[PDB]
């Protein structure tokens, strides 16, 4: 758990036209277009926190971090650098392992997808914060997209000999 | 009584 | 120093069942494909060097063979293709190298359209991760960041490739 | 120093003793 400015929150929303009004408890997902780790897209999932337990309100509002994938399409999101959702999310950095591939955390790659076009592997920055176990999970992740860009350049390679085959016929 | 973010601003 | 036993008569036998007409010498390098193992259906490189004789070159009784921390080049290398349980017999307790080694060709992280070997590439399976230290995942993880760089950017090509094929098809009908 | 040994000089060698 960590600070949440409410104010640049609601700054953060309208300069991106959202006419939604989050609420206490609510999880929110977030796409990281780019941080320290370089300027490639990371996920992080939160939750706010405006009230107690009892619902009387804290003047010092908090945000928890919810270690789940952060869905894009079942989920409600907001995108921006690190350093812009940061004035809001305070100390806010990327989840663990797998994880901060979001939608891709479950290393399920998609043809035609934008998030997956998006996807792009860990840096050797990423890596030197990492333990063992997170490691694991990443290279098990990163292993099993592999698996399916793979069958998908097999796929390119017959598709394109196929074309280039009527082309020829055909012309 | 769950609070929204101008619920909140407003207090 | 990594070593391990070598039975040579069973070396023989692989070599003359793959029609590879020369005998190995003592320090002599061997490049190594390994076709399948317990990882998988998967192929991965090992790289070895022979002991037949000591220091002062008496033949050994019990030849030896040790593992060399280099990624294998088969276009370069003496080479020998076939499975583990077969070579096992050769090569007492062989197993795979440290890292991104095992990927030979491909350790350095160089992915090429076109290079057969690049086709062949397999990441790596959770039995193999199951076994790594926390620096053999993160130099497996490098190299395999540096391979997908390169995927990324043949699979946007493939694209482009594809559309501009079926753009050229369809004024053609 | 004796010669680097092939396979099979090594072979015939242990067939000896």
């Amino acid at each position: 758990e960590y600070e949440l400015d409410v104010e640049a929150l609601v700054v953060i929303l309208r300069d991106r036209n959202i006419p939604r009004n989050p609420l206490h408890g609510e999880v929110i997902g977030l796409r990281l277009t780019e941080g320290w780790w370089g300027q490639i897209e990371r996920f992080q999932m939160v939750r706010l926190i405006l009230q107690n337990d009892d619902n009387e309100p804290l003047q010092r509002p908090r945000y928890e971090v919810i270690q789940r994938a952060v869905n894009p399409h079942t989920m409600f999101m907001i995108s921006g650098p690190l350093a812009e959702l940061q004035l809001a999310f305070q100390d806010l950095d990327l989840p663990e392992g797998p994880l901060r591939f979001g939608p891709l955390a479950n290393g399920h790659y998609v043809q035609g997808d934008p998030y997956s076009s998006s996807y792009r592997p860990v840096t050797m920055a990423e890596t030197a914060q990492m333990t063992r176990d997170e490691l694991e999970d990443v290279l098990n992740t990163q292993s099993e997209i592999e698996i399916q860009m793979i069958n998908l350049l097999e796929l390119y390679e017959v598709e394109t000999r196929a074309l280039r085959r009527q082309l020829a016929e055909r012309s | 009584p769950p609070m929204t973010l101008q619920q909140w601003i407003i207090w």
